[PDB]
DNA sequence: CTGACCTTTGACCTAGTTTG
DNA sequence: CAAACTAGGTCAAAGGTCAG
């Protein structure tokens, strides 16, 4: 009938937007389903022709796209049990507590280079703090390095900023130390310290963010599922939707008057993350400076 | 290493 | 307006005795015009527009309790549509569509109503672009040089072709946002305040809406570019749109439909932890009624999705996680090149941003 | 301050 | 893994039913 | 009867499978 745009084969018809071979119309649908990715051993030039077109797959697959085949007008299996909960109850009435936020507490009641000080005093403290977190020992000793990479950072940032509660226009580091607003500006880190004040420090005050909730939201910076490396994905993601749930309902008890405060805990994590961020920034900036005032904990985590 | 370390255990 | 009751999508009338789909339609009587036997199916499946074409017992099945009979069928007209048509739950529009919970679906609808009229390209019109299901041409694709060339420093004509469009989007969310019940009332030093540092997000999360793991829609929709293409750029701009592509690949696995992304903007637009805010007080009061509509809207509109409103909320910090990590690289080019014409309207916005 | 237009012009 | 070849879906249109 | 609807049929386009 017609020739297929992809390989100059003869075409079936159309498949998916584009008249296509049958052959290439099973190409894309399991590159598309089985969701995978191909690479170009040559420069991305690989020709596709009815002969050579398992030559390379990445080419063919860019021949696909150009030629205008679609994605979206691929649908999935339609062979599943789409269904990884277990008959009946998973836990007996949800249990809701497979994330208990009792543990949690608990996990939570165990100029700059001062600063410095308290991270690495406090970065053996992490290991200590995610050791006693539910679910985080069951997790593959891979993952758990990687989880606590990608958030040493932001983990850290969260905790100090609610101990400086009261202790207004300053900041206790964990160690002891006073460092007072105005005593950064002369360093010049006024910028980013008055940040964790004002978005922080005070919005957290304002608040009474409940030492529990705290430690809640640390889990939720913990199991980011996001983090590059995780063996599994799917498992780590789920364990934040779990500690999503408890805290969700931790409010619902404790602070029935207030409906709407666990959405203003969730909106605390923007800027921690951004806050956070900068601070890397402000890290790879002292570092790769030679400045070297660090120890050696903060040396795997750059 | 260290992050590791004080995980192997 | 009304639904299917087998799977969802609005019925196409009255088939065998019950409001069904055109698929729900013809999967019965295929069933039947053909002694069909499907093996049982223990789990009880959720019948729905999407896993409706899984388990076809537990579809079968479902629709036989709906109550599609063969000898149900009814021809003509609707003599007492009148009857029914209060959309029969007109009793539970004075029970539900109510107390402090009838004002949330009028917010809800004013701004998915603001939003259209915003905005020409809605999630809705490209996903049907991008599902090809439409009466339209096929965006003209740009894989490289050859299809770039035909449009009617390349790497720089792209991403200037980039600034641009924010300017134009930056003026549709303004007055979008000119719409959102309280935002003039604001002081207008915080009315800007909260707009310099809204666009962006509210940017990344439209701009997904264009978005499939393999490119994106261009220029009103009628192109689309690879996303293989865009990734091999000049040594600077090549990963320039990773992170956007990374960010839409997550957030439409959530599946969320233009009118929960006409109330979640409005969320983002309304964050009273932005810097330099004078009266936070009375922003954070509208962005406490506006989470406490979005948060109805998804459970309504997404029964099943658990803790939507929770992971929703998380892809705010990716966000500013997006934007701070842009501005970055926006900061890198400023050495690694000498000829920085960015737009005078992004030269507001973006200088002094964190 | 090229937004204080956007805003106040309907 | 491919892709020849076979089964379903379901959007759209026709021919006949029922209400006013 | 005209107008207001449906059961069926039809055919492109999706889905599957399983030697090669
Ligand atoms: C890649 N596309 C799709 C749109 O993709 C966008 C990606 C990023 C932004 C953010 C802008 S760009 C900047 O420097 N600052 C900003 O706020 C805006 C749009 C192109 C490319 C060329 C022509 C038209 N469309
Ligand atoms: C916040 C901040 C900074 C970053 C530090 C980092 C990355 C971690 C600190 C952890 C602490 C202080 C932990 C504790 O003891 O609780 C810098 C140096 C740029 C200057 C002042 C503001
Ligand atoms: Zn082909
Ligand atoms: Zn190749
Ligand atoms: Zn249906
Ligand atoms: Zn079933």
């Amino acid at each position: 009938k017609h020739i297929c745009a992809i390989c100059g084969d003869r075409s079936s018809g159309k498949h998916y937007g584009v008249y296509s071979c049958e052959g290439c119309k099973g190409f894309f649908k399991r590159t598309v389903r089985k969701d995978l990715t191909y690479t170009c051993r040559d420069n991305k030039d690989c020709l596709i022709d009815k002969r050579q077109r398992n030559r390379c797959q990445y080419c063919r697959y860019q021949k696909c796209l150009a030629m205008g085949m679609k994605r979206e007008a691929v649908q999935e299996e339609r062979q599943r049990g789409k269904d990884r909960n277990e008959n009946e109850v998973e836990s007996t009435s949800s249990a809701n507590e497979d994330m208990p936020v009792e543990r949690i507490l608990e996990a939570e009641l165990a100029p700059v280079t001062n600063i410095c000080q308290a991270a690495d005093k406090q970065l053996f403290t992490l290991v200590e703090w995610a050791k006693r977190i539910p679910h985080f020992s069951e997790l593959p000793l891979d993952d758990q390095v990687i989880l606590l990479r990608a958030g040493w950072n932001e983990l850290l940032i969260a905790s100090f900023s609610h101990r400086s509660i009261a202790v207004k226009d300053g900041i206790l580091l964990a160690t002891g130390l006073h460092v007072h607003r105005n005593s950064a500006h002369s360093a010049g880190v006024g910028a980013i310290f008055d940040r964790v004040l004002t978005e922080l420090v005070s919005k957290m005050r304002d608040m009474q963010m409940d030492k529990t909730e705290l430690g809640c939201l640390r889990a939720i910076v913990l199991f980011n599922p996001d983090s590059k490396g995780l063996s599994n994905p799917a498992e780590v993601e789920a364990l934040r939707e779990k500690v999503y749930a408890s805290l969700e309902a931790y409010c619902k008890h404790k602070y029935p008057e207030q409906p709407g405060r666990f959405a203003k805990l969730l909106l605390r994590l923007p800027a921690l993350r951004s806050i956070g961020l900068k601070c890397l920034e402000h890290l790879f900036f002292f570092k790769l400076i030679g400045d070297t005032p660090i120890d050696t904990f903060l040396m795997e985590m750059l | 290493k260290i992050l590791h370390r004080l995980l192997q255990d | 307006a009304i639904e299917c009751r087998v799977c969802g999508d609005k019925a196409s009338g009255f088939h065998y005795g019950v409001h069904a789909c055109e698929g729900c339609k013809g999967f019965f009587r295929r069933t039947i015009r053909l002694k069909l036997i499907y093996d049982r199916c223990d789990l009880n499946c959720r019948i729905h527009k999407k896993s409706r074409n899984k388990c076809q017992y537990c579809r079968f099945q479902k629709c036989l309790a709906v109550g599609m009979s063969h000898n149900a069928i009814r021809f003509g007209r609707m003599p007492q549509a009148e009857k029914e048509k209060l959309l029969a739950e007109i009793s539970s529009d004075i029970d539900q569509l109510n107390p402090e919970s009838a004002d949330l679906r009028a917010l809800a609808k004013h701004l998915y109503d603001s939003y259209i009229k915003s905005f020409p390209l809605t999630k809705a019109k490209a996903r049907a672009i991008l599902t090809g299901k439409t009466t339209d041409k096929s965006p003209f694709v740009i894989y490289d040089m050859n299809s770039l060339m035909m449009g009617e420093e390349v790497a720089i004509r792209i991403f200037q072709g980039c600034q641009f469009r924010s300017v134009e989007a930056v003026q549709e969310i303004t007055e979008y946002a000119k719409s959102i019940p309280g935002f003039v009332n604001l002081d207008l030093n915080d009315q800007v305040t909260l707009l310099k540092y809204g666009v962006h997000e509210i940017i990344y999360t439209m701009l997904a809406s264009l978005m499939n793991k393999d490119g994106v829609l261009i220029s009103e929709g009628q192109g689309f570019m690879t996303r293989e293409f865009l990734k091999s750029l000049r040594k600077p701009f090549g990963d320039f749109m990773e992170p956007k592509f990374e960010f839409a690949v997550k957030f439409n696995a959530l599946e969320l439909d233009d009118s929960d992304l006409a109330i979640f903007i409005a969320v983002i637009i309304l964050s009273g932890d932005r810097p330099g805010l004078l009266n936070v007080k009375p922003i954070e009061d509208i962005q406490d009624n506006l989470l406490q509509a979005l948060e109805l809207q998804l459970k309504l509109n997404h029964p099943e999705s658990s803790q939507l409103f929770a992971k929703l909320l998380q892809k705010m910090t990716d966000l500013r996680q997006i934007v701070t990590e842009h501005v970055q690289l926006l900061q890198v080019i400023k050495k690694t090149e000498t000829d920085m014409s960015l737009h005078p309207l992004l030269q507001e916005i973006y200088k002094d941003l964190y």
